[PDB]
């Protein structure tokens, strides 16, 4: 009978007027908002479409383009993934974080564009 | 911004198709909907037993629409008297960014899709869940599940209350199957189980020494 409904603005994380010189390690967020009629559950797992750059070890990250990276964040994790709990119908809210650049910076900046995926596994 | 109609999916293996009502909730950007269909691990199949049409479509703003669930014939190959566990899942697609340095995130959804041959159809008024098994052992009970239908459960505890509240990993216990899981001690069981409507239905057990089941 349907379940949580996320809010439908569209997810962009804005970073903005950014400098060649002053552009990596820039932060911007985004929050997706999920309202519940019953208590419930739900596992958030991001994947990657524009493939990284650079490497980052453990922490979750995509491609922005131009030599350009970016870790992304889910309610302040940058492992790639976290669970929602509902104790009751409501709303919660979903934060999405980004950090720019990481490892050898060795750039071309103009113009940055690059996407990922936000996974909703429920029970 | 595209939403799905429902939580998990139940293919009565008696009929050849179904459909699910999907809706494009933003009221000013179109978006694209992709729909395909994972077996048991998740693994993305292309050729069947199940399939979903249309594998992409366009839904301007505030745009209802829907795609349909089929099988093949290949849907014989799998065992007639049990649930085969498959995910549908939808990913939606935004339009471009117009403005410059933006990061798009894309919203996808997967949910549980039961198939049910016609040889363990059930009455819509029968509730398999209570033939769920809870035997006490070290640690916490090894819940039994004698049907042929996945069972997901939400909650155990020793109240009503304690199985619909309670801090539990929710585990979902494959037909004709067992599972141990840990927890306290409850003199009279609470389970919490999700069914096929997205109902949360809470069953209290009784027990003869450790071996305990549905009052």
């Amino acid at each position: 009978i349907g379940g949580c409904r996320p809010s439908a603005q569209s997810l962009e994380i804005k970073h903005g007027d950014l400098s060649i010189n002053s552009a990596n390690n820039h932060y911007a967020a985004q929050t997706l908002s999920v309202s519940c009629d019953v208590p419930a559950n739900i596992r958030f797992m991001l994947l990657r479409n524009t493939t990284p750059t650079y490497s980052h070890g453990k922490k979750f990250s995509v491609g922005l383009g131009h030599g350009w990276d970016s870790i992304v964040s889910v309610n302040g994790v940058d492992t790639g993934e976290t669970t929602m709990r509902w104790y009751k119908a409501g709303t919660q809210n979903l934060t999405i974080g980004s950090r720019l650049y990481g490892e050898s910076s060795k750039i071309q900046p103009g113009v940055l564009s690059g996407s990922a995926t936000l996974l909703m596994i429920l029970p | 911004a595209v939403s799905l109609d429902r939580t998990r999916a139940v293919f009565d293996g008696s009929e050849k198709s179904m459909t699910l009502d999907i809706s494009n909730d933003n009221k000013q950007l179109p978006y694209l909907a992709q729909a395909w269909i994972e077996n048991e691990n998740q693994e993305k199949i292309i050729t069947g037993p199940v399939i979903a049409t249309p594998p992409v479509q366009r839904l301007e703003p505030g745009a209802k629409s829907m795609v349909r669930l089929s099988t093949t014939p290949d849907i014989s190959k799998l065992p007639q008297d049990r649930e085969s566990l498959f995910y549908f899942n939808l990913r939606e697609i935004p339009p471009r960014s117009e403005k410059a340095n933006v990061l798009q995130i894309a919203l996808q959804t997967k949910i549980k899709l039961f198939y049910r041959p016609a040889a363990i159809k059930t009455r819509p008024n029968e509730v398999w869940q209570d033939q769920l098994i809870l035997n006490k052992v070290s640690g916490g009970y090894r819940i039994e599940n004698p049907t042929p239908y996945y069972v997901t459960v939400i909650g155990l505890g020793g109240s009503e209350k304690q199985a619909e509240e309670g801090e539990f990993e929710t585990v979902m216990l494959s037909p004709r199957s067992e599972q141990t899981v840990k927890s306290a001690n409850y003199n009279t069981p609470y389970l919490s189980y999700i069914n096929d409507y997205g109902g949360r239905p809470v069953l209290s057990f009784i027990c003869n020494g450790s071996r305990c089941s549905v009052k």
